RNA sequence: UAGGUAGUAGGUUUAUUAAGAGUUAAACCUAGCCAACGAUCCAUAAUCGAUAAUGAAAGUUAGAACGAUCACGUUGACUCUGAAAUAUAGUCAAUAUCUAUAAGAUACAGCAGUGAGGAAUAUUGGACAAUGAUCGAAAGAUUGAUCCAGUUACUUAUUAGGAUGAUAUAUAUAUAUAUAUAAAUUGAUUAAAAAUAAAAUCCAUAAAUAAUUAAAAUAAUGAUAUUAAUUACCAUAUAUUUAUAUGGAUAUAUAUAUAUUUUAAUAGUCCUGACUAAUAUUUGUGCCAGCAGUCGCGGUAACACAAAGAGGGCG
């Protein structure tokens, strides 16, 4: 079932921008067709030639949009500036020595 | 021979060197014995037999010992019954298998 | 999920062909290690229907042999079920709508019933 | 595989089935009677003989068997709410329902166990 | 003492003597040719007894011991022939008394070397139909039918099953002409089951033999003390043989899950006692052993159990 | 170890890499080993037609 | 499975499960299996050779050993002749789908039956099977596609040229006969290369109206008006443990073959001593 | 390894502990305790099963894999927090590498992987889709647990083609068709075979090529994945999987008459004197070359060495 485009994100491109995680640079693989994006599934996306992680994310955000849950770029997890829990002790010491 | 296929009891007989041991067998269980014993059984009409030779396994003495055991070590049930003055039934036969 | 005692699925069987073993286990002990009590089994691959059967309109079944009374007892003493296990229990009819999360939350075709 | 014939040709093991009531109940009268009967002496005796002493620090007898009053146990583990009608909000209602369900199940389980034994 | 023994016929045949260098023929091949007789332009070995199919309800099984390897009969008259000094065939000088005087049992004995293997009889279609009617319309029990006719109860059930299938095929118009002809030929080949002939009737008191009976026991009862079948059964710790024969002749909480419009499958929850339900821990992996268990699916797919 | 070398002819120096297996040369006393012949500096026995795997011999390949 | 190679040679008089002409001859000229002037081991070997050639030549030895059951089966009549217990050594193979199909005579051979079921023609209780190691339970139907059954039991469908050549000779014979009748319809094969309808139009004998000798329905996989196989009689041994109906080509597997006081239901071309020797061998794996 | 033992054996008390106890610490007594049915001492070894192997069984063997228990996370000691730690933590020392040179950091027995050792044991893979685990109110974040694929015949299993098949021409409502010319491989000249083996012939099926649609998972999410499976030009519409009728797909003759993708087959390796299954024979070598589990074989007639032929196992 197709949903309506909202005021905040009325376009496919706008939706892509909203969701993020480098979902931009994906306006060529499918053109700005609202119905097209929503009806399309995983296999179709794979055939077109998108990534696995990107494919997973888009579908999830589509689903959220359908259910009217707030879509936004929940960024992927990042290691600490110093290091991963294991490497910190040494890295931190090195950083201190440098500075 | 019991039921025209095996020996009556589990016999244990010594002929010179060879120590024989011949167990009776349920029907269908074949001849499972020393090759000389098997040969003798085939000729003597024993279908079912288990057994094992200890001490000497001198082929000739096996052949002599096993026929001696058959003739001598065996007692038919009827003979035993007559000696003791008792009935000596075979339960399987009575049942009808 | 939370807890020390937890009702969850331990994996069994071979590659590309899982069967599950519904257990109650310690949270710390491993996924396929020996648990406190095995309550039941669960094969996720549904029983395959015939073409004629499909045409008629008969749904596949997922078999879930399960000690009901034991499971109930374990729930009572406060052994939290996993996301899949709790769903299974709800489907059976042990647990209420209370356990259903916001994601789960559609007209019903066939209603539940006990049979023999 | 050889030793599985002891256990009915069952390869692999289950964990031991865990007793729901972990002591004998008060309703199990025969057990209580057995416990309380005069303990024997002589060759097949249990305790200490009347005349003979026992080590200074140690107890003479064995400790007494705590018989479960099942109703009491139920009351303690699974108390019904005193504030009966205080209930607003959806999450709170859900929690209350869950509690009720847990009460039901544990009550049933214990009572069944008592009857079953 | 065993050699490698080339399997020449036990019976006598015209061996090779000398022959033209190029032909390269073997004695076995020669013997085979002789057995066959001469081959047609079509391909048929007509003179061989065993080429054509019998239309007699009398199976034409092999008697190499009786005819002494001489298989060749004249097709029209079924009269025996031999290979003479010339290449032409002709009748034998001495007649065979072995082929003339043959028993009932040996006519239904496909292989000469195994007396025990015999052919089972074929049921006439009319008889099968009558059996089917009895079981369905008249509503008689299968045991009574078996007693009447002389078939075994599983055999009767099988027949019934086949009759209904045949009827369904006839309704659909699947039973082709070629199939019918084949069926007729097969019927003609085999001997017919007679319900009156006592020797042809199947023995209906055959129980299967258990383990406890086979292991022989003996009892020294008093000379006068009686000891019947029941007593023997009691000793062995079984039910009596008659009772077992009679037996041969003659719950659990299940929930189903709710089915919402979208979801594609139900959840059937059967009850099961704890300590008896699960997949056991530390069981024997049998996959790399040659005693590995291979089952089959509902769709006939081969599946590792 | 005193190792036997089978085959009609052989290729073994005073330093060659050689693999030893646990056979026994029965006529020679005090030698309870065989050099396995396909592997190492010990080469496969030449123009071997029968029993080729028992020596090093590869399949001639027409 | 073990590859088919020299199964029907004459220098080894091995009697295979088939209706082949060479197999028939082997069966004919074997007589017994000679166990005289042999050691016990040699006798056991010769039994193994003969008995396994018939019973599961496609099976590998190790595989066979694994499947081989010691505990044989039998039935007490409780109402005389001696039951042949040890004919049951290869009773376990009749439980197989492939063997059952062969017994039913829905295949010429065991190999052929195996091929048929691989190709997905057999059914057992509706569901199609592609697995010869499938084992029937008592009560299971099994059903081969009728065309394949006909092919198995029918004659070999001739090539067109061969059929035409056969027709030509028949025509000549007919012409000779009519000449002889007078005293007291030709075809040129070189011209008529591969025009089947033309050939049909040309031909008109009393015993075949148009169709060439071997091709009345070329689209069908067997001989013309269906006739039986060239040596079908000596192998048509109707089994006890199957109930068969040749119209539909269905067959109920009603029993696991079992030995009575009179006979065994394991159809074999070997005497009981041979089967005993085989059993002896396979108990110990030839120890 | 024949004597061992001096907190040793036992009693009385105090501390420490949640709590017993020469367990530690302290104090005072008694003279014990263990041992040739093996003490003390040394050496070796992680232990075990409803696991695996083998046996008729009692047993014996393994302890890879599945699971349960222990101990360790380069070595040794101690401390802190804690219900529980001599913690893969911290402290100090020991060994060996890093820079950043500092009351530094690291220690792959986490996963990949490298060098070494060795007869010998894999990818510096993909995904969090499933099942778990940690954090978070949730949104969802992490996850070399895990699930998947990769390499490796290490193991097991299923397939890895069936039926017919001994010649080639030429001539002339029946039917044993019959003559004639030609040819015919390695052996061998008859019980010496190789050989129904080939080649042909009939019939499929895999793979391919197209179309379709699961299931592992549902609220949605599928790494595996050119997924398994099914159909053979697709769909609907009747009956009981088969059969027929429609709708459209298609192409030549002159909208409707016959058709409907394609299509195979390929095994080693050991052995043939007896134990031990292998009789069709022949050549070379000449106590040499070589064989050999065992007895043995080779000195011109070698069934044993090296080969051809034929044969027997397992595959
Ligand atoms: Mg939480
Ligand atoms: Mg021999
Ligand atoms: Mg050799
Ligand atoms: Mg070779
Ligand atoms: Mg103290
Ligand atoms: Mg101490
Ligand atoms: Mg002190
Ligand atoms: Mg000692
Ligand atoms: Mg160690
Ligand atoms: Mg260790
Ligand atoms: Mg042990
Ligand atoms: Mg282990
Ligand atoms: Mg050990
Ligand atoms: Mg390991
Ligand atoms: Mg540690
Ligand atoms: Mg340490
Ligand atoms: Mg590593
Ligand atoms: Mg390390
Ligand atoms: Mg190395
Ligand atoms: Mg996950
Ligand atoms: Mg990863
Ligand atoms: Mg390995
Ligand atoms: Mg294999
Ligand atoms: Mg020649
Ligand atoms: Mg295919
Ligand atoms: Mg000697
Ligand atoms: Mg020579
Ligand atoms: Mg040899
Ligand atoms: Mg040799
Ligand atoms: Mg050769």
């Amino acid at each position: 079932t197709i949903p309506k485009p909202s005021d905040q994100v009325p376009d496919v491109d706008a939706f892509l921008n909203k969701i993020g995680r480098n979902c931009n640079e994906l306006k060529d693989t499918f053109e700005n067709n609202w119905n097209n994006l929503f009806q399309w599934d995983s296999k179709i996306l794979k055939e077109k030639g998108v990534n696995i992680q990107q494919r997973k994310y888009i579908l999830k955000q589509v689903h959220n949009y359908r259910n009217n849950r707030p879509i936004h770029e929940i960024k992927l997890g990042k290691k600490s500036f110093f290091g991963g829990e294991r490497k910190r002790k040494a890295f931190t010491a090195k950083w201190k020595a440098e500075n | 021979r019991y039921e025209n296929r095996t020996i009556y009891g589990d016999i244990d007989f010594r002929y010179h060197g060879v120590k024989l041991h011949l167990r009776s067998a349920k029907p269908g269980f074949g001849l499972r014995v020393n090759h000389v014993i098997f040969e003798i059984c085939e000729c003597a009409g024993i279908k079912d037999l288990s057994g094992k030779v200890y001490k000497s396994r001198n082929d000739m003495n096996i052949a002599k010992g096993t026929i001696e055991a058959f003739t001598k070590a065996q007692k038919t049930l009827d003979e035993v019954a007559l000696g003791r003055g008792k009935k000596l039934v075979d339960v399987r036969k009575v049942y009808y298998s | 999920t939370c807890g020390l005692v937890r009702i969850r699925l331990a994996r069994f069987g071979r590659k590309n062909s899982p069967v599950y073993n519904i257990v109650v286990a310690n949270s710390r002990k491993a996924r396929d290690a020996k648990p406190i009590e095995v309550l039941g089994t669960y094969v996720p691959v549904p029983s395959p229907v015939t073409k004629r059967e499909l045409k008629r309109g008969v749904v596949p079944i997922k078999d879930v042999k399960l000690d009901f009374d034991r499971t109930k007892y374990w729930i009572g003493v406060g052994a939290q079920p996993s996301e899949t296990v709790t769903k299974l229990l709800r489907k059976a009819g042990i647990l209420n709508d209370a356990w259903a999360t916001s994601k789960n939350s559609r007209k019903v075709v066939f209603e539940r019933m006990e049979t023999l | 595989g050889k030793g599985a014939a002891k256990y009915g040709f069952k390869s692999g093991v289950f964990p031991t089935t865990r007793s729901i009531l972990k002591s004998p109940t008060t309703k199990q009268t025969d057990i209580i009677n057995k416990v309380k009967s005069p303990k024997p002496k002589g060759v097949l005796g249990i305790g200490y003989a009347k005349g003979v002493k026992h080590p200074k620090g140690s107890h003479r007898l064995s400790p007494k068997v705590n018989f479960i009053d099942v109703d009491n146990l139920i009351a303690k583990t699974v108390a019904e709410p005193q504030s009966i009608k205080s209930s607003n909000g959806s999450a709170q209602k859900v929690r209350l329902q869950k509690a009720e369900l847990r009460r039901k199940f544990l009550i049933e389980a214990f009572r069944k166990e008592e009857a079953r034994l | 003492f065993s050699r490698r023994r080339i399997a020449y016929p036990f019976y006598p045949f015209k061996k090779l003597g000398r022959q033209h260098p190029k032909k390269h023929d073997t004695n076995l091949k020669t013997a085979m040719r002789q057995f066959l007789g001469p081959k047609n332009y079509k391909g048929e070995y007509v003179m061989n007894k065993y080429f054509t199919v019998p239309t007699n309800h009398v199976p034409n099984y092999i008697k190499p011991d009786l005819e002494r390897g001489q298989s060749l009969e004249h097709p029209v008259t079924k009269k025996p022939l031999q290979l003479r000094y010339d290449g032409t065939l002709g009748p034998p000088p001495v007649e065979n008394k072995r082929l003339q005087n043959i028993f009932k049992d040996r006519l239904l004995q496909p292989f000469p070397s195994n007396p025990h293997c015999k052919t089972n009889y074929v049921l006439s279609p009319q008889l099968k139909q009558s059996i089917f009617e009895e079981i369905t319309v008249e509503g008689l029990s299968a045991q009574q039918v078996s007693q009447k006719y002389g078939l075994k109860i599983p055999r009767v059930e099988a027949i019934v099953k086949l009759v209904s299938v045949e009827n369904s095929w006839n309704r659909r118009n699947r039973v082709s002409s070629d199939l019918k002809t084949m069926d007729e030929t097969l019927y003609r080949m085999f001997p017919v089951f007679d319900s009156d002939a006592s020797f042809k009737r199947e023995n209906l008191s055959e129980i299967p033999v258990p383990q406890k009976t086979l292991a022989s026991r003996f009892l020294t009862i008093a000379e006068s003390e009686p000891f019947g079948p029941v007593d023997a059964a009691h000793v062995l710790e079984l039910e009596p043989a008659v009772e077992t024969l009679r037996n041969l002749s003659t719950n659990t909480k299940v929930i189903y899950g709710e089915l919402v419009e979208g979801e594609r499958s139900q959840y059937k929850f059967t009850n099961a006692k704890v300590g008896k339900v699960g997949y056991r821990y530390g069981s024997g992996n049998r996959d790399n052993k040659k005693d590995r268990r291979i089952g089959f699916n509902k769709l006939g797919q081969m599946v590792y159990i | 170890v005193s190792a036997y070398i089978p085959g009609e002819g052989h290729d073994a120096q005073e330093h060659s890499i050689v693999y030893v297996r646990g056979g026994r040369c029965q006529d020679l006393p005090g030698v309870k080993y065989h050099v396995i012949r396909g592997a190492g500096d010990l080469s496969g026995v030449v123009n071997r037609i029968s029993s080729r795997s028992k020596y090093g011999a590869k399949k001639p390949s027409k | 499975p073990r590859k088919a190679n020299l199964l029907k040679s004459l220098a080894r008089g091995r009697v295979r499960t088939s209706f082949n002409k060479y197999n028939l001859f082997n069966l004919y000229k074997k007589g017994g299996v000679d166990l005289k002037s042999k050691s016990l081991y040699q006798q056991k070997w010769t039994a193994k050779q003969e008995t396994r050639a018939y019973h599961g030549e496609h099976l590998t030895e190790k595989r066979w050993q694994t499947v081989f059951k010691p505990k044989l089966d039998s039935v007490a009549q409780l109402d005389i002749k001696e039951t042949p217990f040890l004919l049951q050594t290869f009773a376990v193979l009749e439980k197989r789908l492939d063997f059952a199909l062969f017994r039913a005579m829905f295949a010429s051979s065991v190999r052929q039956a195996r091929q048929f079921i691989l190709h997905g023609n057999v059914r057992v209780n509706g569901v199609k099977i592609k697995h010869p190691s499938y084992t029937l339970k008592p009560g299971d139907m099994f059903s081969v596609k009728p065309d394949k059954v006909l092919e198995a039991l029918g004659a070999k469908k001739p090539s067109f040229q061969e059929a035409l050549k056969i027709d030509k000779t028949q025509i000549v014979l007919w012409n000779k006969y009519v000449k002889e009748a007078k005293t007291e319809d030709p075809i040129k094969l070189s011209e008529l290369e591969g025009d089947e309808p033309k050939a049909r139009k040309l031909i008109n004998l009393p015993w075949q109206k148009n169709y060439v000798y071997g091709r009345q329905d070329p689209k069908k996989p067997f001989f013309t008006p269906w006739k039986p196989r060239p040596f079908l009689s000596p192998f048509a041994i109707l089994p006890h443990h199957l109930e068969i109906s040749f119209k539909t080509c269905h067959a109920v597997y009603l029993r696991d073959p079992v030995a009575r006081p009179g006979q065994s239901e394991v159809i074999s071309p070997f005497d009981v001593p041979v089967h005993e020797r085989a059993y002896m061998y396979y108990l110990r794996n030839g120890k």
